[PDB]
């Protein structure tokens, strides 16, 4: 017997003491070694509700993220409103270390087995642990990166189809690798990304394939942003210290989701990425300067494991709907891991 | 999906108005207030659930698809358009002005042929006159060669008169001239409270 | 306590583009999701898009892509709207809203007073004035009804007048109706004694300002 609950929890890692890391450097005061024995105990002829949206575990990894960066990365400049604050700007070893949250005692968290679960509703393959798994707090936006995969297979998440203002996160069964990379030595800011477009295409079909069903058979097709800062317009995320930018308007094809039957476009799509210095900061408000980029090959290797989507509204007498690389609530980031898990009191 | 109605709703000082408000889509419905010159303003929202800062006269009912929302007992600020909303989407919404009561009217009914000078420039307007009548409820028909027609005929009233009360429609009927040659009966069906039977005044091109 | 104010009303003419703004104050900018809703006489409330503040998510009303823009200003806690190639039909007073609370968005319990915009084309159309006949046939007891029919004019209004303002007793002049072709039109009838039709003479005085229009046409029954 229990009953829904919220309160503090505690974090945990296998973050290395001396490693000079910028996640390790936090998880070792913040979080307690790994588990060696995950308890994870089934439960019998048990039925629970869950509900991806409103699960305030997903608050508190917010707000552990947030604090990880503000004592972590360091701007030269920091412009917040009528304000500015000018300190040191060292270059900084970053590689984001798997998180995973555990239950103080008197709770337990409930971890839901379904393949198929979309994130809301019932759930009737309900387990107990301790511990969730290790979750990388990989910020990105458009594109899920480093997550963990659908089961059996891909699962549309959100809180509402029929309602355009909640985002949709898409649960790939099947990971795309993506290749970013800076080449040593033009110019130091440009950069690209590498992605198998034959097997991404062959991906984001079954996805539009996904998509209907939901929405009956009108003709999904995507297009690019309409707008917002650039941490939004494009592929946002942060690779070795370094803010990059990434172009993936070419990487949301209508014409090749459609496969390469008679369309020339194979082989590998490579994304026009760049490396900016100054950025809007994630955490609060304000913009951020940093230093020039660090010399040398900088590259780092991604799994795509989801995709964050925006659907347009207007027209009812249409025939197809529009989807839109979305993102801006790192939140949702947090809610692609958190979807099966919640905390609950015994009593 | 949103199709509201009546499209306009006239009432006195003291009735209930009921306004309504058929859905499709999967979507929760509220309902919006506005007064002239005024901003909308929320009343219902979820259905039922009344607003903040609103009457418990304003009530809202539900079932299935269709939709109610009913003001108990209107006053001088009650008077307004209303819009039904289900997330973007809103409805045409629903116009209820005063309507100081009297005695039941009938419409003396007219009709007016096309001008030759009409005809010879494009296209032929039939008028249909409905004047002074009441109540504003009044359905007009128009029939050519005996046969109905709908979606070429576009009405219009007056206010009501401040002096007897009454009520004036124009029923316009608007044809092309080579589909006005082939057709030989006009005729325009009146049917109101105050009339026994429906009313029907004709006549036939050409010959006056 | 939520407060949306808005910019003063504004006057463009087709081609122009607008630009009109938002700010919000009593609750957190980046908290709620903003909501632009155009509202024109004898049309359905038209939502044109929503911006969420945090990182400038926007979502365009499909109707409106590719003319419309929502763009904001974080700290200034201001929002702002822009429309361009405008056209006639852009006339309408624009509101921005939002939700009861953060949590959905639709329930729009804050609107601002709203901006006026109104789209003036230099372009105009004078009236054609057609005769709506009485009848033929004469009664001494029996009642008659004549008038006029003000067709396809732009833009509103016009009036219409009996005799120089001689005859107002029985005078209807009906609402403007905007017809198909973008052009207004209504009629205005006046009753009067069958008898007097051998008697008076009926002229109607169409007067369309907008293009310096005055029309004077003689109604008499069909001559046959
Ligand atoms: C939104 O608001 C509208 C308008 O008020 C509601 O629609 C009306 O609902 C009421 C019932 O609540 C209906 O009232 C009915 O009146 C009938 C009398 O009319 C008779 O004759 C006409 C014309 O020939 C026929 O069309 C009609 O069928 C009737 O034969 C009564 O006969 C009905 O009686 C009901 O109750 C008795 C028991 O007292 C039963 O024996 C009957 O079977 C029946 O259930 C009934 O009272 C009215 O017809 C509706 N108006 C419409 C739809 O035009 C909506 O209900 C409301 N919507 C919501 C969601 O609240
Ligand atoms: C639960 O119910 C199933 C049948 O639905 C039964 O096989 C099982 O033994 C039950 N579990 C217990 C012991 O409560
Ligand atoms: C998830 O499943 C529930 C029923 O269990 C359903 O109500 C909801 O619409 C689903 N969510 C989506 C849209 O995937
Ligand atoms: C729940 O799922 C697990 C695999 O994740 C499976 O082994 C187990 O049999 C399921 N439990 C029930 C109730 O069938
Ligand atoms: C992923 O799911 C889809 C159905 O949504 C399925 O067709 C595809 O084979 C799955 N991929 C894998 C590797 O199981
Ligand atoms: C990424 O691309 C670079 C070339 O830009 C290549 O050398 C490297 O092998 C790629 N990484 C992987 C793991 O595919
Ligand atoms: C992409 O993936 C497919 C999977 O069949 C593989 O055959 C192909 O070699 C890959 N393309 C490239 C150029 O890496
Ligand atoms: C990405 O490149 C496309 C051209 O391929 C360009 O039109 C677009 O503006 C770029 N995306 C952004 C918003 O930077
Ligand atoms: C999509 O790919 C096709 C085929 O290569 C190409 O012709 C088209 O320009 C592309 N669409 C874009 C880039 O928006
Ligand atoms: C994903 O993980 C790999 C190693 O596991 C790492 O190299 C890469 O930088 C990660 N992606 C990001 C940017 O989090
Ligand atoms: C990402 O994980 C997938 C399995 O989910 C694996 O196939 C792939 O090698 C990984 N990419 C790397 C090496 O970062
Ligand atoms: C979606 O919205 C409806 C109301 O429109 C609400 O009843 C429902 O709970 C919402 N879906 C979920 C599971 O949050
Ligand atoms: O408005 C200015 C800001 O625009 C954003 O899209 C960019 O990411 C920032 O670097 C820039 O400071």
């Amino acid at each position: 017997v229990w009953k829904d609950a919220d309160t503090t929890l505690f974090c945990a890692s296998d973050a290395k003491a001396h490693e000079t890391e910028v996640h390790n450097v936090w998880a070792t005061h913040a979080c307690v070694p790994t588990d060696p024995n995950p308890q994870e105990i089934h439960l019998e002829n048990v039925t629970e509700n869950f509900n991806m949206w409103k699960n305030n575990m997903v608050e508190q990894m917010q707000e552990d993220v947030i604090s990880l960066w503000d004592q972590s990365l360091q701007p030269c400049v920091k412009l917040t409103g009528g304000s500015v604050i000018k300190q040191a700007c060292p270059k900084i070893s970053f590689d984001p270390i798997p998180i995973h949250y555990c239950t103080p005692a008197g709770y337990v968290i409930l971890k839901c087995n379904d393949k198929n679960f979309n994130g809301t509703g019932p759930c009737k393959n309900v387990s107990s642990v301790q511990c969730t798994h290790g979750i990388k707090p990989v910020v990105s936006t458009q594109l899920l990166l480093n997550g963990s995969l659908a089961e059996e297979e891909i699962i549309i998440r959100s809180e509402n189809l029929t309602n355009n203002a909640k985002t949709i996160i898409v649960h790939l069964n099947k990971s795309v690798e993506i290749n970013c990379t800076r080449p040593s030595n033009g110019d130091i800011r440009k950069a690209y990304c590498e992605i198998n477009g034959t097997k991404w295409n062959k991906v984001l079909k079954q996805v539009t394939e996904k998509l209907k069903e939901h929405f009956n058979n009108k003709t999904i097709i995507f297009q690019p942003p309409s707008g917002g800062d650039l941490e939004i317009t494009m592929h946002h995320f942060n690779c070795r210290g370094e803010f990059f930018y990434c172009n993936t308007t070419q990487l949301f094809n209508n014409t090749c989701i459609g496969n390469e039957t008679m369309k020339g476009c194979n082989g590998t799509i490579t994304l026009p990425c760049k490396i900016k210095q100054i950025i809007n900061m994630w955490q609060g408000t304000g913009q951020a300067m940093y230093a020039p980029p660090i010399d040398g090959k900088i590259n780092c290797v991604s799994n795509i494991t989801g995709i964050l989507l925006t659907r347009d509204g207007g027209a009812n007498n249409t025939s197809n709907e529009t989807f839109r690389p979305g993102g801006g609530n790192i939140k949702d980031n947090w809610r692609s891991e958190l979807y099966k898990y919640k905390v609950v009191q015994i009593e | 999906v949103l199709t509201q109605s009546p499209g306009t709703l006239s009432l006195s000082p003291g009735e209930t108005a009921i306004i309504s408000c058929r859905t499709s889509q999967y979507g929760s419905l509220a309902w919006y207030q506005q007064r002239p010159g005024q901003a909308p303003r929320l009343v219902i929202y979820s259905g039922s659930t009344r607003a903040a800062g609103i009457p418990d006269r304003f009530s809202g009912s539900r079932w299935g698809p269709d939709y109610n929302l009913t003001i108990s007992n209107l006053e001088s600020g009650d008077f307004g358009v209303y819009y039904c909303q289900q997330y973007e989407f809103f409805g045409q919404g629903t116009k209820v002005q005063v309507d100081i009561k009297r005695t039941v009217a009938a419409p003396s009914v007219f009709i007016f042929p096309p001008s030759d000078e009409q005809l010879k420039s494009g296209t032929a307007s039939v008028v249909c006159l409905l004047n002074n009548f009441y109540p504003r409820e009044a359905k007009v028909q128009w029939k050519v060669d005996n046969a109905l027609q709908s979606g070429n005929s576009q009405e219009s009233v007056t206010e009501q008169d401040s002096k007897d009360s009454t009520y004036s429609l124009s029923s316009t009927l608007t044809l092309s001239k080579a589909d006005y040659e082939k057709h030989k009966v006009y005729a325009c069906e009146v049917t109101h409270q105050g009339l026994r039977s429906p009313v029907t005044k004709s006549f036939n091109r050409g010959e006056c | 306590q939520v407060q949306l104010v808005q910019s003063g009303g504004q006057m463009k003419k087709p081609g122009e583009s607008m630009r009109i703004s938002c700010r919000a104050s009593g609750y957190e900018f980046i908290d709620c999701t903003l909501n632009w809703i155009r509202l024109a006489p004898g049309k359905r409330p038209e939502w044109m898009g929503w911006l969420k503040p945090r990182g400038g998510a926007v979502n365009y009303a499909r109707p409106l892509q590719g003319r419309v823009t929502m763009t904001r200003d974080v700290y200034s806690d201001t929002a702002f709207l822009e429309l361009r190639s405008l056209t006639v039909d852009d006339t309408a007073v624009y509101f921005c809203t939002r939700g009861k609370n953060c949590d959905y968005n639709w329930d729009f319990e804050h609107w601002g007073r709203g901006t006026p915009v109104i789209v003036s084309s230099p372009s105009t159309k004078g009236p054609s004035v057609f005769p709506l006949a009485p009848s033929s046939k004469s009664t001494s007891g029996g009642t008659a009804a004549l008038g006029c029919l003000v067709k396809d004019y732009f833009p509103e209004p016009v009036t219409v007048s009996w005799n120089s303002g001689a005859l107002t007793s029985g005078v209807h002049t009906f609402p403007a109706v905007l017809q198909s072709s973008g052009l207004y039109s209504l009629s205005s009838v006046v009753t009067v004694p069958s008898s007097s039709l051998g008697t008076q003479t009926y002229i109607c005085n169409v007067n369309h300002k907008p293009s310096n229009t005055k029309v004077d046409k003689k109604a008499e029954p069909k001559s046959c």
